[PDB]
């Protein structure tokens, strides 16, 4: 809240993929997001 | 030129020291130093000769000499390699950027000023060199030259326009150089700057500055003509959407109808005629776009402005003949179907939101809180603008609200931006007057200025209006039948007024040497409005089959005009052809189906009465020609002569057009019935007897007689020659009307008695067979080779469409007995006659017979080929 007008460097969204557990996690400017995903084994994920 | 160039290149010492490579000072720097010489009295040291002026004239003369000794014209340069070498040498000699700089060096607007300094002849020399040697082709190059120096000279001309300022010799000389600089654009690169808009600001500035120039005072006739040609070319091949501001200016200026109004009349004429689709078609002129609602409103306002202005204006042959194409073009382009406490709260809310916006913007830039508002250290007390700045900027918001309250949202924002620009221009003009300085070009309005300066105020206007709509306050300035009904109502009022003028003029005795004002009004009508109506019905949907009350007004106007022509054709001595052509187009655009349904009953009864009057005139012509009174008869009464002339000239082709349209659109079954049928039988009898009469004037007018009779036969949906077969037809007047009703309508109990003079259908068969046997010719019996053979051709075409072979189910109901066998018989008779004609040199009628049989060539049996087609064409080969 407030980063749309206060952040001069923009928004950075970092995506982390743990392939051993099939876990996708997201971080917003150093703050961990509550939204995470679990994928199936042998799944190929494309950054997009 | 070649030897001069050789000598100059061999000895560069002839050139100026700046131009020579020993110094390399440059031409632009040479003129700058000449200006400095002029400023410095010591530099222009001791009838007297201005030393800098002497240098400057020397350089201008050298530039002019080089430009004139350049290759003559483009094909000479292309073909002659030596000319290519000369042009390359001159290009290397003189840089293009130096030419641009010298053409940009502007003059001092005078309180006289002495002729010393840069002069229009110098600019003319440099622009001539740039035009001839380097060439002026690239579009960005054109725009750059226009913005650099070219437009500033136009701004100076706009300033110099005023009477004393034109009294200045600077204005006079600049006018000469201005012609020599304006002719370039059009002659060389009319298409290009009009094909692009990369500097639409420059485009509009050029257009309105040239227009203000055209509104000059001391301009010579040739100068004004040159300006007018420039404006016409630029407009006639510039994008319609990008000179709308100029459209506005001409909209205010044309209704004045002054001497200067001639050029804008041409301008609008060409604009509308050119982009007609843009202002009428839904998609307009394709990718060019379509006229916005504002453009259509402006065009309509100008249309009625010119209409009323020409109505009030005294009729001038030149002025009105020039204005008629303009009004016609605008008519063609216009589509036929075209139709407080809250503000204080808004100020408070906008102030809060603007404070938030300033805080956000300053923190994004990197500002810090501080007492001072200086941007060097990036400190603000409003977290660039301070609290004092905010409270003073509050004032223009309230001023704009008050202004537009005393006066959609985007249009009002543009209006407020123009108002603030005008007040700022007034303030800066007052400051300049107080300081005793020259007037800046920004004093002229936003439209006269470029579009770029408008955007600065437009951004603020858009912002304040966004805040207004966020707050929730909306402020402003404060049928398709009606479009036509209005302008056609001007026409109907015109026609009623003309009827009144003609009636009054006929009632009052003519005065020798005194022209009637009513007659003057009649002449003005017949020479302006009368041509305009036909152009209206051309390229306009007025019968609304592509406004039913529009169709009714068209029919009523037709009735009024027909009555006027019937009673007072002789008055329209020179406009008779025009009004008859307007009757033709009225019949072409007339919807008789609407005359029958959704048409005012008094209007349709008046149409019936007018057709009955035409029948009465035809009967009078019958009687006069039978008695021997025609044009060739010297002893002919004036009224009889008027009746015969009216009939033969106007009434035949006009009714021909009406009945042709009726037959094409199947309007006979709806308009022609009952009393109309009785009057149409009267017309049929009249035409038949007139054709039968062998008078010389009848022979002269035979074409129209037949044309009308055939048109009537086609248009009619009922049988009128099937004497012994009309009983079978359901549409028959004898089947519908009773015996007593027909007796009241003046019809006997026998169709044979109704049409006794005309031979029956079987007797027509026998006569046509006799034609085929005897080999009639227009020399011996023209009446039914080239006059009535078309009649029976159209007759049999109509009844062949409605005959038993086309309608086997209705064969008993089909009164006609004309089949495909009869079709072959008639076509074969035509070709037998044509074969008899083959081998004479008078058969101008055969081509007419071909035209007559053209509708009936593709509905025959193939058996006719070997019988007749081969012999005729074999003899043609012979």
């Amino acid at each position: 809240p407030g980063q749309g007008r206060n952040n001069s460097n923009g928004l950075e969204i970092g995506c982390v993929v743990d392939a051993a557990s099939g876990l996708l996690t997201f971080i917003a400017n150093g703050k961990e997001l509550s939204t995470y995903y679990q994928v199936e084994p042998s799944t190929k994920l494309f950054p997009a | 030129a070649n030897v001069v160039v050789r000598l100059l290149i061999r000895r560069p010492e002839c050139f100026g020291p700046a131009l020579r490579g020993e110094g390399g000072n440059g031409l632009l720097a040479a003129m700058e130093e000449a200006i400095k010489i002029a400023e410095d009295p010591s530099r222009d040291g001791p009838d007297t000769i201005h030393m800098g002026n002497a240098i400057m004239t020397f350089y201008a003369a050298l530039i002019d000499l080089l430009g004139r000794c350049a290759p003559e014209m483009h094909l000479i340069h292309a073909g002659k390699g030596e000319a290519i070498r000369i042009r390359s040498i001159l290009r290397s000699l003189i840089p293009l950027g130096d030419l641009v700089g010298v053409i940009s060096i502007a003059f001092q607007m005078p309180e006289p000023d002495m002729s010393a300094g840069f002069c229009p002849d110098h600019k003319a020399a440099m622009v001539l060199f740039l035009d001839r040697v380097y060439g002026i082709e690239v579009q960005d190059f054109l725009l750059h030259l226009l913005e650099v120096g070219f437009l500033p000279d136009l701004r100076a001309a706009a300033s110099l326009d005023t009477a004393a300022l034109s009294a200045t010799d600077m204005a006079l000389a600049l006018n000469r150089y201005l012609c020599t600089a304006v002719l370039p654009l059009l002659t060389r690169c009319a298409p290009l700057f009009a094909g692009t808009e990369h500097h639409a600001s420059l485009i509009d500035s050029l257009l309105h500055t040239v227009y203000r120039l055209s509104k000059g005072c001391s301009l010579t006739k040739a100068q004004r003509d040159s300006i007018e040609v420039c404006l016409l070319s630029i407009c006639g091949q510039l994008r319609p959407s990008m000179m709308q501001h100029l459209l506005r200016r001409l909209v205010f200026d044309v209704p004045l109808l002054n001497e200067h109004a001639k050029m804008p009349l041409k301008l609008l004429t060409n604009h509308y005629e050119r982009c007609w689709k843009y202002y009428c078609l839904p998609g307009g002129w394709g990718n060019f776009g379509a006229a916005s609602e504002e453009e259509l409103h402006l065009s309509r306002k100008l249309f009625w402005g010119i209409f009323d202005a020409l109505s009030q204006k005294k009729y001038e042959q030149e002025l009105f003949k020039l204005a008629l194409p303009c009004l016609s073009a605008v008519a063609g382009a216009l589509p036929p179907d075209y139709m407080p406490e809250k503000l204080e709260y808004f100020i408070n809310k906008y102030a809060e939101h603007s404070h938030d916006k300033w805080s956000m913007d300053k923190l994004a830039n990197g500002w810090i809180y501080g007492e001072i508002y200086s941007d060097s250290s990036k400190i603000q007390p409003l977290m660039l603008l301070s609290e004092k700045e905010k409270e003073i900027y509050r004032w223009p918001i309230k001023e704009s609200l008050k202004t537009m309250l005393a006066w959609d949202l985007h249009a009002m924002a543009e209006m407020m931006a123009e108002n603030y620009h005008n007040i700022w221009a007034k303030k800066k003009k007052l400051e300049l007057e107080s300081k005793g300085g020259g007037n800046h070009p920004l004093l002229v309005p936003y439209d006269t200025l470029t579009a770029k300066e408008k955007a600065k105020d437009r951004e603020k206007a858009q912002d304040i209006f966004k805040f207004l709509q966020i707050s929730g306050y909306v402020v402003s300035r404060g049928i398709e039948k009606r479009f036509a009904y209005s302008f056609l109502q001007q026409l109907i009022r015109y026609v009623d007024e003309a009827h009144q003028y003609i009636l009054e003029f006929d009632g009052g005795s003519r005065s020798k040497g005194e022209h009637f004002p009513y007659e003057q009004e009649i002449k003005f009508f017949a020479k302006v409005v009368l041509p305009l109506i036909d152009q209206y019905f051309k390229n306009h949907r007025l019968y609304f089959l592509s406004s039913n009350k529009e169709k009714e007004m068209v029919t009523s106007l037709f009735c009024k005009l027909g009555v006027l022509v019937r009673h007072r054709i002789s008055l329209f001595g020179n406009d008779a052809t025009s009004i008859v052509n307007c009757l033709h187009i009225l019949g072409q655009t007339l919807d008789a189906r609407t005359v029958m349904k959704t048409g005012l009953d008094s209007v349709k009864s008046a149409l019936r009465a007018f057709l009955d009057n035409a029948a009465e005139d035809l009967e009078k012509t019958m009687e006069n020609l039978k008695q021997g009174q025609f044009t060739h008869t010297r002893s002919q009464p004036k009224g009889v002569t008027q009746i015969i002339n009216y009939t033969t000239v106007a009434l035949l082709p006009m009714l021909s057009s009406l009945f042709e349209h009726i037959g094409q659109h199947q309007f006979g079954e709806d308009l022609i019935l009952e009393d109309v049928q009785v009057s149409c039988y009267r017309i049929l009898t009249s035409l038949y007897a007139l054709g039968t009469s062998k008078s010389i004037y009848v022979e002269r007018q035979r074409s129209a007689l037949g044309e009308c009779l055939a048109a009537f036969a086609g248009a009619f949906p009922i049988a009128f020659l099937e004497t012994h077969l009309d009983k079978h037809n359901v549409y028959s007047i004898y089947n519908t009307r009773s015996s007593r009703e027909r007796a009241a309508l003046s019809l006997p109990a026998n169709v044979e008695d109704v049409c006794p003079n005309i031979p029956s259908l079987e007797k027509l068969m026998t006569e046509i067979i006799e034609l085929a046997e005897s080999g009639i010719r227009y020399t011996q019996m023209p009446y039914m080779m080239e006059v009535v053979l078309p009649m029976l051709c159209s007759y049999m075409s109509r009844w062949w469409e409605h005959g038993p072979e086309n309608h086997p189910e209705r064969a008993e109901m089909c009164c006609t007995a004309l089949n495909s066998e009869h079709m072959n018989t008639l076509l074969g008779n035509i070709l037998k006659i044509i074969y008899n004609n083959l081998g004479i040199d008078e058969g101008a009628w055969m081509k007419r017979l071909a035209v007559f049989s053209q509708p009936i060539i593709n509905k025959v049996k193939p058996q006719l080929l070997k019988t007749h087609f081969l012999p005729l064409m074999e003899k043609l080969k012979k």
